[PDB]
């Protein structure tokens, strides 16, 4: 029978541990321009959210870029999302609270072959 | 004005924004991994594998002269710390690699 640290009745107790939480791979990784389903980032700020830097990728073409570097549009760049959890923070007036959210973000594009329908 | 080393929060985690084949239909495809660990929330986690080095051609073989490349995301996990407590957390930050892209091997001019 081992011991655990006190959480007050109907909560969660989180430890916020991590040493930069704005730390990113996509900061010096190129492979957004590299793609052949480039991709752009949007960059906000959000001090009542951690990890407070709000990355999101939105795809630059339609299309795949081919080996001449053109525009393919018989091919899709599509983006790809992953779920993340997020702490917001509130403010009722001095009064702080404190929930865990869960956000999708859209993390890069890809580029696949589209999905042919037919009308009979 | 910084969010505290520790915090309580409510037991309800607020969705906002969530809610498929590209894994083969992408000419950068790659395979899924299942990575469970029942001390984790979520306890389940698919990680993507770049199923090759090269990618398709329009053709449908392996250019090698591209590559498949991983592209990876910093999620944040609950791990339960102390493992045998039910109400007490680390936000613990992890590289998942969501899926994979094709890209040139050098940024083109
Ligand atoms: C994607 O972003 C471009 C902006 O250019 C980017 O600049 C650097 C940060 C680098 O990443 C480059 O490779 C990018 O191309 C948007 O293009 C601009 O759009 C405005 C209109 O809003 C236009 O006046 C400018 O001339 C454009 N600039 C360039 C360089 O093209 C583009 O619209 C974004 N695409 C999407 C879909 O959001």
């Amino acid at each position: 029978p081992e011991s655990c640290p006190p959480v007050p009745g109907g909560s969660m107790k989180l430890d916020i541990g991590i040493i930069n939480e704005n730390q990113r791979v996509s900061m010096s990784r190129n492979i957004e321009s590299r793609s052949t389903s480039p991709w752009n980032y949007t960059v906000t700020w959000d001090p009542n959210r951690y990890p407070s830097e709000v990355v999101q990728a939105q795809c630059r073409n339609l299309g795949c870029i081919n080996a001449q570097g053109k525009e393919d549009i018989s091919m899709n760049s599509v983006p790809i999302q992953q779920e993340t959890l997020v702490v917001r923070r509130k403010h009722q007036g001095c009064s702080v609270s404190f929930q865990l959210e869960k956000v999708l973000v859209t993390v890069g594009c890809t580029c696949v072959t589209p999905v042919i329908h037919h009308v009979q | 004005k910084n969010f505290p080393r520790t915090v309580m929060v409510n037991l309800n985690i607020h969705n906002r924004n969530t809610n498929s084949d590209y894994y083969n239909r992408s000419t950068s495809p790659w395979n899924l991994h299942r990575n469970e660990d029942p001390e984790r929330y979520p306890s389940v986690i698919w990680e993507a594998k770049c199923r090759h080095l090269g990618c398709i051609n329009a053709d449908g073989n392996v250019d090698y002269h591209m590559n498949s490349v991983p592209i990876q995301q910093e999620i944040l996990v609950l791990r339960r710390e102390p493992p045998h407590c039910p109400n007490s957390f680390r936000l613990e930050k992890i590289l998942v690699s969501v899926g994979c892209t094709c890209v040139t091997p050098i940024v083109h001019h």
